[PDB]
């Protein structure tokens, strides 16, 4: 519900020029979009690279390439952050 | 001009993937000492021969 | 004065040995990411391997299609 | 000396926090040089298909985000729209934009006040003109060549004449 708790996951990747590494500047943007929402996550850095998961329940629904992602600041304005949103209100 | 920009644009792409290589791999080598450390152990008690 | 188009080897360039090996570490992660995630592609086989040296056939292949054929629709 | 180019929507919220990392990173770092380009976004499309079919890229969203190799106007390498250029000046630098949202919002609308700018400037300049409308019949003759500098003189009219002609 309002203030889920949750667990987020993500995997690490190669930025341009850069080694593959588990990395989290987009992924503060939707914990940033997630807290505001009012939830609690958690982060866990899986093996399986620039991939994006979103857990409740122990159930999980989400896939994501980093990337893909808007870069810091609220994300208001990335589709894919409210796509999350969404997802967080249905899996109440 | 050609070469110029070509050229340009290998090394300038290469050398910052060249220097995340070789940190990776100065890793790499921080775990082969790991495991070159856990051989010398054995070293000591291969000394007995 | 000779001339030659000079075939090279990928471990000759570094830069591209390079590619290569990391190219070989991303598939080798996708791979065992996605059996992570069809686990029982692994487990099924673990199973016929399992009964397989519990019985010890020496023809591996007859007692695995054996276990496979009736899962064949 | 390093060298980039950005492309802009003139509300495009991205590429007006783009200009200030660029502001902020040219400012602070000795080595970083950055030319700066916007599209009225009507234009924006056309404009970007074009840069995108000489190079062969393949970006569409504003801005979009390359550094070109010897001098401006080269070839361009690409790096990616706004996200891709904060996260190499953040990972290669280690800078970070601190720009609000809403500030996007209030930029944005300065950006699109200084493209309204930038069409008044082309109108103003079309004010300014006061030129002579000068006209020559049979002009691809010998005569023309020896008349010609005699008319630059401006002795004809004084030193103080705006010239057009016409052959």
């Amino acid at each position: 519900p309002a203030q889920a708790v949750v667990t987020l996951r993500y995997g690490p990747y190669s930025a341009v020029g850069l080694s593959v590494e588990h990395r989290t500047y987009r992924l503060q943007g939707l914990q940033a979009v997630l807290a505001k929402d009012g939830h609690q996550i958690i982060l866990e850095q899986i093996e399986d690279w620039n991939l994006v998961e979103l857990v409740v329940n122990e159930e999980t629904v989400f896939q994501c390439d980093i990337q893909e992602l808007e870069f810091g600041g609220d994300g208001k304005l990335d589709p894919l952050c409210e796509e999350a949103r969404i997802a967080v209100l249905n899996a109440f | 001009l050609q070469s110029e920009e070509i050229v340009a644009e290998l090394v300038y792409s290469f050398l910052i993937p060249e220097v995340q290589k070789d940190f990776v791999k100065e890793k790499v080598r921080n775990a082969q000492r790991k495991h070159i450390l856990a051989a010398h152990e054995i070293i000591h008690s291969n000394t007995e021969t | 004065p000779t001339f030659d188009k000079k075939p090279l080897v990928w471990g000759e360039d570094l830069e591209l040995y390079s590619k290569f090996l990391d190219r070989k570490e991303q598939l080798r992660l996708s791979h065992a990411s996605y059996l992570r995630h069809h686990p029982e592609a692994q487990a099924l086989v673990s199973d016929f391997l399992l009964f397989l040296l519990l019985r010890r056939p020496e023809d591996v292949v007859t007692f695995a299609a054996e276990h496979f054929r009736p899962f064949a629709a | 000396m390093a060298k980039f180019v950005i492309a802009g929507k003139a509300n495009c919220p991205y590429y007006a926090k783009a200009e200030l990392l660029a502001d902020y990173l040219q400012k602070n770092l000795p080595d970083f040089r950055i030319f700066k380009i916007t599209q009225h976004p009507d234009k924006w499309e056309d404009w970007v298909e074009d840069v995108c079919e000489r190079n062969m890229w393949d970006h569409r969203t504003s801005p979009i985000i390359w550094r070109e190799l010897l001098d401006r106007g080269g070839r361009g390498l690409l790096l990616g729209g706004y996200n891709e250029f904060l996260e190499h000046a953040q990972l290669y630098y280690g800078v970070t934009s601190n720009m609000t949202t809403e500030l996007m919002m209030v930029i944005a609308k300065e950006n699109m006040q200084t493209h309204t700018e930038q069409q008044l400037d082309k109108e103003t300049m079309k004010d300014l003109i006061s030129p002579l409308q000068v006209w020559i019949a049979s002009a691809g003759t010998y005569v023309c060549c020896h008349l010609i500098p005699l008319l630059l003189s401006g002795e004809v009219f004084g030193m103080h004449t705006e010239i057009s002609l016409t052959l």
